[PDB]
RNA sequence: UGCCUGGUGUCUUGGGUGU
């Protein structure tokens, strides 16, 4: 798994929008099948089948989750988009011009 | 420190001795023998023994040792296999001098074309070297076109009339004015014929004609024993999460060794000339475009993508190739880069660095009885507290990280330990602008950690950079040691580099509007009253204290 | 063979920079190791203000082995080397 | 850290700032070459403390040597092609 | 050589120190003949093999080290820095040594 | 991890048979060829030693390091207790037990003499170190018995072996 | 081409090679940071302005030294020893006219880079010691003639007994004799500058500290530095001219854009 | 067979230890790491020479990490057996495999099958032995033994004798 | 007593930033 936060996520895999996100965050929770190991020897059905394949947040970036769209591809398989929004004040090392 | 001890005593590179490798060494030093082109056994795991991802070649899996040396994938550093060809083709790199070779020696008594009776040829062997020796005798024996199998008593030879070879991609023919014109007959000439000549090149003969016997012998430019790279050379990249993508070198290594089995098969079964030569010239061109993909005169080996195949001579040539690209100058760790802005409120040799980045970068500290309490200090701050620490690093070399430590408090530091501080001030750290034209673009400076995220420079340090505040960015990067600080702080300061060599004139000085303002200053109706001359004289930090009258 | 005579020593009689940032560098290094101080400290704590001290003292325990060209070598104390 | 800042450097005369830069700042790599033969052909087991060339025969002449991990994947590539560089740590004149 | 180096440089007036100018009209004078500075002047000299091909032609020049069984002796800058070597530069022209007679103080 | 004063032998391609241990050839190496080189250099002859010469070295040395770490004020357990390392005092045991379980000749003025009788014969003159060593170490009785223990002495037949063996036994204290 | 010049102990100039570029780095072994634009004096003026400035005669009355700078005129006129003296003085300078005047600088020019600031040393000793007022000094003239015949021959460029080593050594360092031997002169030291003794020892001392101060260290890389030196211009920059003038220099073109001569007609 | 050889060895000093007493100490500590010692390449270093006045040198700091490096020259006696050489023994241990023999510092297995017939192995003797009509060879034993093979280990010399020829077996 | 995770493609191309 990946070193961030699962605990923004949704049922569905998704975050809700409203929610601020910081970098290194999961936004999309994806797994991939794995063929399991003997590990069916003695675990009580805790034995790993699947290996994430989650979107992080960049890591330098935050703000809020600002819509978050559900749709299906051409191939007919689910297929998501997640717009994050924040706001950038002017600062020292801003370029402007005339 | 960084490395597990190893009992072999450490030392250094005085010499490098270049030669080719002898079919004999090439089968030494190999581990195992490569023969079969599947790459995966059956595709559950284990590839084949055997084949081109043999377990001992190497261990390129962090799970995985080396079967061979048994270390761990940070320490193998990968280790040969052989292949076996079936006949012998030319290696690309030499077919010139193999030319030029068979031009100079004859081509079935396996002896020089001259002698040292010619004074010509005894002024030629008297040079030391090699190269210019072998161009004196090909110059020379170039002009001989007949073996004499007597003197010009008998001088070795055989007296057979010497072919005339012309190169035709990779393929010599030689031209035998066979017996005024009569008919002659212009053969090829196989690797295996010119082989076998040249094993009977006496040592003496192979001195003259500027090769060595010990370490670069004629014959070995022809291949015959193939070496088989580690995977360390050609790594394997996952191209998704499911599908892995083999490297263009294992794809030219697998084409290779199925036409030496096609050759094997063909060889022992049933033997159309024309069907050998086909498939023997197939082996050819694959080896030869294993080695160099860009052969003038012929065409490219594609990829099925289209692409061409990136052969071994693409990877070291270019920018972006061994030597400049990762040999000459490399990407390197603890370095910073962001926007610089101007300060007039710093002293020259100082620069302005953002508090992210100087809790980002570090300094190993050796923790000794002069610093013991502050380290403590620092390392109780922890990594986010200003100041702070990153690691602290035992003896041995283990590295204890300060995030995930729950007990950070419960440790006591012992002397010869190394703290990874955060950057601090008054610590010198070296300063560089790209392009760097002269050696004044690099200069160190004294830190001075400060709010915002810029990088802040006196404004007379803007010239010898050749830099100003509309967005340019600067590089920093920070010394790792005392010797290099030492370095640092003694030979690349800002205070050392005012005057420079080029026009011995001084590179900084008084710049835009402190130029202006002096010179409005000082004008001869300027006259100050005295609560500003007060104020004015308190600026002066080397002010001494009394007023002027 | 190699080795030249303290008497017959041509090369120039003074610190050069370079060889006095390695020195000096050394020397930190080797404080930072815990190498015994010859000379007293007062307030200092740093390593390199501690050999820049020791240097200015002519107390470091170095030897600087300067390379002819041909391979000889001249082998001159920091206690015998002029520093400015 | 380019050429072009790899040739100031050689003008300030810092060559113990060049060397950290190109090494410990970077890739820097162990390995272990046979004092007879100069290859890097020596298959070192540091655990079980024994090192061997199986071309030389030898278990003695062996030395261990700091060189970038690119300078080791170029000597590689270059074996491959059939040319032997050998690493030798003592001038013979 | 040195007369039309300065008239080319010093034509916008600049100037440049007479050592920087002197040294290399020496090193294209040095062997007899003027050594443009190219690859046929440069990499068509005796230095190290690895020296030379970190410049230009770095396949060709490596085939034929191999060829002709050239030994590099390691005394250049470039051998040293892409060996992760101190070179013999700057500070790392000498040798320190333990002083043994004045630790007996 | 101790080098010889003998350096490269880098490599070669002819392969010799005079490379591989064997007493009886009397092929013992290049680290122990018959010509040496000293630290400065000069020519120096291989020095086997015997039994007696031997231990006459180990216990000088032995005895003058255990004086001079007493400040110049017998016992060979004492002696062997004298120098430091656990395992280094079991070798250095078993090395004197070894010596004075066999030591032909316990008096300095009889492995002088046993010296100067091996070294400044005409018929010694040519004889190896090694085979000079053995004759003084094995203690044989007959020549038939010497040159089947040492095969090197069959080949060199200008030599006085049986007087030479007569002067040993009488030299070596019954 | 140039990385690999490095300056070496015994002060030549080698690559890799050992091979010599120069026998002397610059000729003169000096560091390019550690030298000023100054003026020799025995260069420009006819000789009766030379001959004013620098001849010294102790027998005629009003062509000596003036007796209000010096306490001991009274029994200066008359002596023939110092006159002797004084005579190998002026002609050492003549000597040094000629050399410079014919040989070095054919055309004149009299203001080139050379080490140690002569003036600002001489002005600091003069802020230093005080040296305005009347005062009449009592600086001999054979201190004064022994002292810098003496300073002339400290400036140690390379150090030796070898009789070459000691033709190199004066060999390097004769365009900075000729402007010590022209700013310390005796009608110049007891007029011009009005120095006492303390200030004499002062100056020569400085000046010998700050030649030794200014040499090359052994184990520049000269080479990457001329190399940084010529192309840092070039960047910022009927015959060819400019870049690619500087391309046909550097590649040894065969076959230039515009060749030309410059033929030198006889003098009438 | 022992032997008088110059022997070098390379020594690294921590800069704690950069007193006056650094020449005596560098010497106890080339004492206790040479004394003793097994080397495949030269044997066993039973003593060095002149061990209180060994040349040491000048030490080399080495760039990047303050330690000197010590280059040390001394003569020391060394042993090492030789393939197909006769040596006396000691016999230390009687087993059916075999007898275990002791020669100085090494100990030399012998097997059955390099032992002569009439030896035959008696166990039921006090204590177990290789026993003839006129021979006897137990613990304690002196035995001359000619050396056949030597096994070159990591710091240890493994050497494997026999007495099946003449001039061997009891003595 | 229920007990805590560091591991990140490659090759092309295109548009830009500072000289
Ligand atoms: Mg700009
Ligand atoms: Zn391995
Ligand atoms: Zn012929
Ligand atoms: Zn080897």
């Amino acid at each position: 798994l990946k070193h961030g936060t699962y605990e923004k996520l949704d049922e569905d895999g998704l975050i809700a929008p409203g929610v601020r996100v910081s970098g290194d965050d999961i936004i999309i929770g994806k797994t991939t099948p794995i063929p399991p190991d003997t590990e069916e020897l003695g675990q009580r059905t805790k034995y790993h089948t699947k290996r994430d394949a989650s979107t992080p947040l960049r890591s330098t970036e935050n703000g809020i989750v600002d819509q978050v769209l559900l749709t299906t591809n051409q191939e007919g398989l689910k297929f998501v988009k997640v717009r994050m929004r924040t706001t950038k004040v002017p600062q020292i090392g801003d370029k402007f011009a005339s | 420190s960084q490395f597990p001890y190893s009992s072999a005593p450490l030392r250094s590179v005085k010499e490098v001795q270049f030669g080719l490798l002898s079919p004999e060494e090439i089968r030494a030093i190999s581990v195992v023998k490569i023969e079969y082109p599947e790459i995966m056994d059956e595709s559950r795991q284990r590839p084949r023994e055997g084949g081109l991802n043999d377990p001992k070649l190497g261990s390129i899996d962090r799970n995985f040792k080396c079967q061979t040396c048994g270390e761990g994938m940070a320490e193998c550093p990968g280790h040969f296999g052989h292949m076996e060809l079936a006949k012998p083709v030319f290696h690309i790199g030499f077919i010139p001098k193999i030319k030029k070779v068979c031009e100079c020696i004859c081509m079935n008594c396996g002896k020089l074309l001259l002698d040292e009776t010619n004074p010509t040829m005894a002024q030629a062997i008297r040079i030391r070297d090699p190269k210019k020796r072998f161009n004196a005798v090909w110059q020379l024996c170039k002009t001989k076109m007949v073996c004499e199998a007597d003197a010009p008593v008998s001088r070795g030879g055989c007296g057979n009339t010497q072919p005339v070879v012309r190169k035709d991609g990779m393929k010599l023919w030689g031209t035998w004015k066979k017996s005024r014109d009569a008919q002659p007959e212009r053969k090829l000439l196989t690797p295996g014929e010119i082989l076998n000549v040249f094993k009977h090149i006496s040592p003496e003969d192979c001195f003259r004609l500027g090769f060595n016997e010990d370490y670069a012998r004629p014959e070995w430019m022809i291949i015959t024993v193939l070496p088989v790279p580690p995977p360390q050379v050609r790594p394997s990249i996952a191209m998704d999460e499911t599908t892995q993508g083999q490297d263009d070198l294992t794809h030219k290594l697998s084409d290779i060794l199925k036409a030496n089995i096609n050759v094997q098969k063909l060889e022992m079964d049933g033997s159309p000339q024309h069907i050998i030569n086909e498939v023997e010239q197939l082996l050819q061109f694959h080896v030869a475009t294993y080695m160099d993909n860009d052969i003038a005169g012929q065409p490219q080996a594609l990829q099925k993508s289209g692409r061409p195949v990136k052969a071994i001579r693409a990877r070291l040539k270019g920018k972006e190739g061994r030597l400049r690209g990762n040999l000459m100058g490399k990407r390197v760790d603890f370095s910073a880069r962001t926007v610089i802005s101007g300060d007039p409120n710093l002293e020259l040799d100082q620069v302005g660095v953002p508090i992210s980045i100087a809790k980002t970068l570090s300094y190993p500290e050796t923790v000794t009885q002069y610093n013991i309490h502050r380290l403590t200090e620092y390392v109780r701050n922890g990594p986010n507290e200003h100041p702070g620490a990153k690691y602290v690093i035992r003896d041995n070399g283990d590295r204890i990280d300060l995030r995930y430590h729950k007990r950070a408090g419960d440790i006591v530091l012992q002397y010869g330990w190394k703290v990874e501080r955060h950057l601090m001030d008054d610590d010198p750290v070296l300063f560089n602008r790209q392009p760097s034209l002269h050696k004044m673009s690099m200069m160190a400076h004294r830190v001075k950690v400060m709010p915002y995220s810029t990088f802040r420079l006196n404004l007379s340090v803007t010239s010898p950079y050749n830099a100003d505040f509309d967005g340019d960015e600067m590089n920093l990067h920070v010394p790792q040691s005392e010797e290099t600080r030492a370095e640092l702080s003694q030979l690349c300061a800002v205070p050392l580099q005012i005057v420079s060599p080029q026009s011995n004139k001084p590179v900084m000085g008084i710049v835009q509007d402190t130029l202006c303002g002096v010179r409005k200053m000082t004008l001869r109706d300027t006259f100050i009253e005295y609560e500003q001359v007060m104020n004015m004289l308190f600026w002066v930090p080397s002010w001494d204290g009394v007023v002027p009258q | 063979e190699l080795a030249i005579l303290k008497e017959e020593r041509t090369t120039t009689p003074y610190l050069t920079k370079y060889e006095r940032a390695r020195i000096l560098g050394t020397r930190a290094l080797q404080i930072s190791m815990n190498a015994p101080v010859l000379v007293d400290i007062e307030g200092e704590t740093d390593p390199l203000q501690i050999a820049m001290k020791e240097l200015s003292q002519r107390k470091i325990p170095l030897v600087i082995r300067r390379y002819l060209p041909d391979g000889s070598y001249e082998d001159w104390g920091c206690d015998e080397l002029i520093v400015d | 850290f380019g050429e072009m800042e790899r040739d100031c450097m050689i003008a300030h005369g810092a060559a113990g700032f060049l060397k950290e830069r190109l090494m410990e700042a970077s890739d820097a790599f162990r390995v272990h070459v046979c004092g007879i033969c100069g290859l890097m052909s020596v298959i070192a087991n540091l655990k079980k403390n024994q090192f061997e060339c199986r071309s030389c025969k030898n278990k003695t002449n062996i030395y261990q040597l700091h060189i970038p991990y690119a300078a080791k994947l170029l000597f590689q590539e270059l074996m491959a092609m059939n040319i032997a560089p050998r690493l030798y740590t003592e001038r013979s004149g | 050589l040195y007369k039309e180096i300065l008239n080319v440089i010093a034509f916008d007036g600049s100037y440049v120190n007479y050592r920087h100018m002197a040294l290399l009209v020496d090193v294209m004078t040095s062997r007899g003949y003027l050594m443009a500075i190219t690859r046929h002047g440069i990499n068509r000299a005796d230095t190290g093999a690895l020296m030379r091909c970190s410049f230009e032609e770095t396949v060709e020049i490596l085939f034929e080290a191999g060829a002709a069984a050239e030994l590099d002796d390691c005394r250049g800058v470039s051998e040293n820095v892409m060996l992760g070597q101190l070179a013999p530069m700057g500070t790392g022209a000498f040798d320190v040594m333990i002083d043994e007679k004045l630790l007996t103080s | 991890v101790s080098t010889s004063t003998v350096g490269a032998r880098r490599r070669r391609a002819k392969q010799q048979v005079d490379d591989e241990e064997n007493a009886t050839l009397l092929r013992l190496g290049p680290e122990f060829a018959l010509k040496q080189y000293d630290h400065d250099g000069n020519e120096h002859d291989l020095i086997a030693l015997s039994l007696s010469e031997s231990r006459l070295l180990i216990r000088e040395a032995l005895k003058a390091r255990s004086r001079a770490r007493n400040g110049g004020v017998i016992d060979d357990d004492e002696l062997a207790k004298v120098t430091s390392g656990a395992v280094a005092n079991g070798v250095v045991k078993k090395t004197l037990d070894y010596l004075n379980t066999f030591a032909r000749f316990k008096d300095e003025e009889t492995c002088t003499a046993v010296d100067q009788l091996l070294h400044n014969s005409s018929d010694c003159s040519v004889l190896h170190p090694f085979e000079i060593a053995q004759l003084s170490s094995l203690g044989c009785e007959d020549v038939d018995e010497a040159i089947t223990l040492i095969p090197s002495l069959a080949a060199k037949k200008e030599v006085n072996l049986q007087r030479i063996l007569d002067e040993l036994n009488r030299l070596e204290d019954p | 081409a140039l990385e690999d010049i490095m300056v070496h102990y015994d002060g030549t100039t080698r690559n890799s090679l050992g091979d010599i570029i120069q026998f002397l780095y610059g000729e003169d072994g000096l560091d390019g940071t550690q030298v000023e634009r100054q003026t020799i004096d025995t260069i420009p003026g006819s000789d009766k302005a030379f001959h004013k400035r620098y001849y010294v005669d102790l027998m005629d009355e009003k062509n000596s030294i003036k007796p209000d700078v010096i306490e001991y005129a009274a029994d200066i006129l008359g002596d023939v020893e110092l006159q002797k003296e004084l005579n190998s003085e002026y002609e050492q300078l003549v000597s040094d006219r000629k050399f410079l005047r014919e040989i070095v600088f054919v055309n004149g020019d009299h203001n080139w880079p050379l080490p140690v600031n002569l003036r600002r040393i001489i002005q600091n000793a003069q802020q230093i010691f005080h040296l305005d007022r009347a005062k009449a000094s009592d600086l001999t003239i054979p201190e004064i003639i022994h002292g810098v015949r003496d300073l002339c021959k400290k400036l140690f460029v390379l150090r030796g007994e070898n009789e070459l080593i000691k033709e190199a050594q004066q060999n390097a360092t004769s365009l900075f004799q000729c402007l010590v031997r022209a700013r310390l002169a005796t009608r110049r030291i007891l007029e011009e500058f009005r120095l006492n003794r303390d200030a004499f020892e002062w100056v020569l001392g400085t000046i010998e500290a700050q030649f030794q101060r200014s040499l090359v260290h052994p184990g520049e890389m000269v080479g990457v530095i001329a190399a940084q030196s010529i192309g840092e211009p070039a960047t910022q920059m009927n015959v060819t001219l400019g870049v690619p003038r500087l391309k046909e220099i550097l590649n040894v073109a065969k076959n230039i854009k515009t060749p030309a001569l410059t033929v030198y007609l006889d003098r009438e | 067979m022992f032997f008088l050889k110059d022997l070098s060895l390379i020594l690294t000093l921590h800069p704690s230890y950069f007193g006056p007493q650094m020449n005596q100490y560098l010497r106890e500590k080339l004492l206790t790491d040479v004394e003793g010692t097994c080397t495949g390449q030269f044997g066993y270093i039973v003593t060095v020479l002149d061990g209180m006045n060994i040349d040491v040198g000048k030490g080399r700091i080495i760039p990047g990490s303050g330690s000197a490096e010590f280059e040390v020259k001394y003569r020391a006696v060394v042993w090492k057996p030789f393939k197909g050489e006769v040596v006396d023994a000691i016999v230390s241990n009687v087993s059916p495999i075999g007898f275990f023999a002791d020669v100085g510092p090494l100990n030399v297995f012998v097997s059955t099958r390099l032992i002569p017939d009439n030896l035959v192995y008696n166990p039921s003797n006090s204590p177990p032995a290789y026993m003839s009509n006129d021979e006897l060879i137990t613990k304690g034993s002196k035995v001359r033994l000619k050396v056949v093979g030597t096994r070159t280990d990591v710091n240890e010399i493994y050497a494997i004798g026999s007495i099946k020829e003449d001039f061997l077996g009891a003595i």
